[PDB]
């Protein structure tokens, strides 16, 4: 088997595309998890009020 | 009780968000290099990483 | 059969919540004022208190099924092993053209 610079390059490109693909999915889900905890921690203060 | 559930989901996503870079690096090498070898080389390689 | 379907049917515990959650966030919105008699808030919520539970406890049994799985996946192990050994025996015969 042979590993060439060309492999190093694709390696990086994969790491670049996957960190994005993964972060995006996680942040888009943390956002939703926030539109929620607010709406809740709020209704909880309102009700407790 | 519902809001407590969101809190668990949230913390869970921060954990992932916290281990994404390393998780991706590892998954990349796997996709980039691992292929040629057999289980033993794959296994030992993943451990060095 | 079980192992698949069961865990193959994560959708309920997936979408039936991943969007039913979104439906709670709605009520709470068309709210902020008369929260205490709000049926869509009392609904969505208590709805979850149920549709939720399905997962939790039903899981308590899936760990115990994975156990059913394991027990039996060990009972066949020796035979599965003999098989691998037999095949690689046929592969050694290859030394003769």
């Amino acid at each position: 088997n042979y590993v060439t610079p060309r492999h190093y390059l694709d390696f990086i490109n994969q790491v670049v595309l996957l960190i994005n693909e993964k972060r995006d999915q996680l942040e888009e889900e943390q956002l939703h998890l926030n539109i929620g905890l607010k709406k809740l921690r709020d209704t909880e203060a309102q009700v407790k009020d | 009780s519902e809001r407590g559930r969101w809190e668990q989901q949230s913390e869970n996503f921060n954990t992932q968000m916290s281990t994404v870079v390393g998780d991706v690096v590892l998954a990349s090498a796997f996709l980039a290099y691992i292929g040629f070898f057999d289980q033993n080389f794959r296994t030992d390689l993943m451990r060095k990483w | 059969k079980k192992r698949s379907d069961l865990l193959k049917i994560q959708g309920e515990f997936q979408v039936k919540l991943r969007i039913l959650e979104k439906s709670l966030l709605n009520a709470l919105s068309q709210a902020s004022g008369n929260i205490l008699d709000d049926d869509s808030v009392i609904s969505t919520l208590e709805t979850l208190k149920k549709e939720t539970t399905e997962i939790a406890l039903k899981v308590e049994e899936t760990e115990t099924v994975m156990q059913e799985i394991s027990e039996v996946s060990a009972l066949y192990n020796p035979m599965a092993l003999s098989c691998s050994r037999v095949y690689f025996a046929m592969e050694e015969l290859s030394q003769f053209h």
